[PDB]
């Protein structure tokens, strides 16, 4: 669950032009993957790409980026194996595993 | 930091925002000046109207 | 690589921008559309209200 890692601070959202992406990679490829995410589409800025956390096999990032790139950095992330997970801040969803996580541990007790 | 990179993504739409909001300002300005121009006509009709009436009394 | 991405975005990111402008003149054009549309409304309704008073 992103619950664990996401905070609001690593996204770009609620514009008209802006979008932000979130792309997995394993722990050896993410030497790549810091510089050819730059490559995937035009439209991106240099060091949009901030990590939320890694772990044994790899690394999740959220890249940000003007709306007209989105597409085309997705397909050639899949073209070059590259794992696309968007999870776009969803608040909502975030709050209600962690209010369920606390609840049922509770009444189980 | 990341920051010097996506200010620049934030700068384009903050001045895009900027252009947006000004164009609907001066929309809703445009409107009120509509009406207040209408105010006035319907006035120096109603004086015109009034005027050939007291001739044609 | 970086420097030519950052040269890229500053040449590209002009782009949204004349969007944007192109929007805000669109909504300019709506204001004067707009503001004969209401204007023309108001005058006649109340000018033929005020003709059949008479």
């Amino acid at each position: 669950s992103l619950a664990e890692i996401v905070k609001k601070d690593d996204f770009v959202l609620d514009s008209e032009y802006l979008v932000t992406l979130l792309v997995v990679v394993p722990k050896l490829n993410h030497n790549d993957w810091i510089k050819q995410y730059e490559t995937l589409a035009e439209m991106v800025v240099p060091r949009s790409s901030n990590v939320l956390s890694e772990d044994q096999d790899s690394y999740l990032c959220n890249v940000t980026l003007f709306k007209k790139a989105v597409d085309d950095f997705r397909h050639k992330a899949r073209e070059n194996k590259f794992i696309v997970r968007d999870f776009q801040y969803n608040e909502e969803e975030m709050r209600a595993d962690k209010e369920e996580m606390n609840r049922l541990s509770t009444d189980k007790k | 930091s990341q920051s010097q990179g996506i200010q620049q993504l934030l700068q384009a739409e903050k001045r895009a925002a900027e252009k947006v909001s000004e164009a609907r300002k001066r929309k809703n300005r445009r409107l009120k000046q509509a009406k207040e121009e209408a105010q006035a006509e319907i006035e120096q009709y109603r004086l015109q109207r009034e005027k050939e009436f007291k001739a044609k009394e | 690589s970086d420097a030519d991405v950052q040269k890229q975005i500053k040449h590209m990111m002009a782009f949204i921008e004349q969007e944007a402008n192109e929007k805000a003149e669109e909504i300019d054009a709506k204001a004067e559309e707009e503001f004969n549309i209401e204007k023309g409304r108001l005058v006649q309704t109340q000018r033929l209200k005020i003709m059949e008073y008479y």
